[PDB]
C-alpha cells in the first residue's frame, strides 16, 4: 500500500450547540 | 483524487448530551482511489491514530471531546503507517460519523470548530 501525498486535504466546519 | 464533504448535524442543544451524540457527517467520495485515511487536527489530539481529539468553543473557550464514532471505527479497513505515522483507513464512497466521545458530556452553548485531514490510500 501507499499514501498519495498530493491527494491530502484539510476540511473544517463549525459545530453549533444552541440554548 | 478525493471529494470531501463535512456536514454539521442540525439541532444540537447545549446541556447534557446523549453518549456518542452525532455532531458531523464526513463524506469521502472518489472515482480513482479505493480508500482514504483520516485524522482530526486540533490543539489537543488524544490518541495515537488521531481519531479522538478535543476542540475549544469560539465564544467561551470551553473544551469538548470529539472523535470518530465506535461504529465508524469498526468500519476501518486497517491502520497503516505513512513514514511511521498511523492513519486509520476506510473505503472511499462511504460516510463516517463524528461524535461527542466518552460518557455523556455537558456542552456549553457555543460554536466549536472541527478540522480533519483526509488523504488517499491505495492498498
Amino acid at each position: 500500500g501507499s499514501f498519495l501525498p498530493n491527494s491530502e486535504q484539510q476540511k473544517s466546519v463549525d459545530i453549533v450547540f444552541s440554548s | 483524487d478525493l471529494t470531501v464533504s463535512l456536514i454539521p448535524v442540525s439541532g444540537l442543544k447545549a446541556g447534557k448530551n446523549a453518549p456518542s451524540a452525532k455532531i458531523a457527517k464526513l463524506v469521502v467520495n472518489s472515482t480513482t482511489l479505493k480508500e482514504f485515511g483520516v485524522r482530526g487536527i486540533s490543539n489537543n489530539v488524544v490518541d495515537s491514530t488521531g481519531t479522538a481529539w478535543r476542540v475549544a468553543g469560539k465564544n467561551t473557550g470551553k473544551e469538548i471531546g470529539v472523535g470518530l464514532s465506535s461504529d465508524s471505527l469498526r468500519r476501518s479497513d486497517s491502520t497503516e503507517k505513512w513514514n511511521g505515522v498511523n492513519w486509520m483507513t476506510f473505503n472511499s464512497n462511504d460516510t463516517l460519523d463524528i461524535v461527542l466521545t466518552g460518557p455523556a458530556q455537558n456542552v456549553t452553548a457555543d460554536t466549536y470548530p472541527i478540522t480533519l485531514d483526509v488523504v488517499g490510500y491505495q492498498p
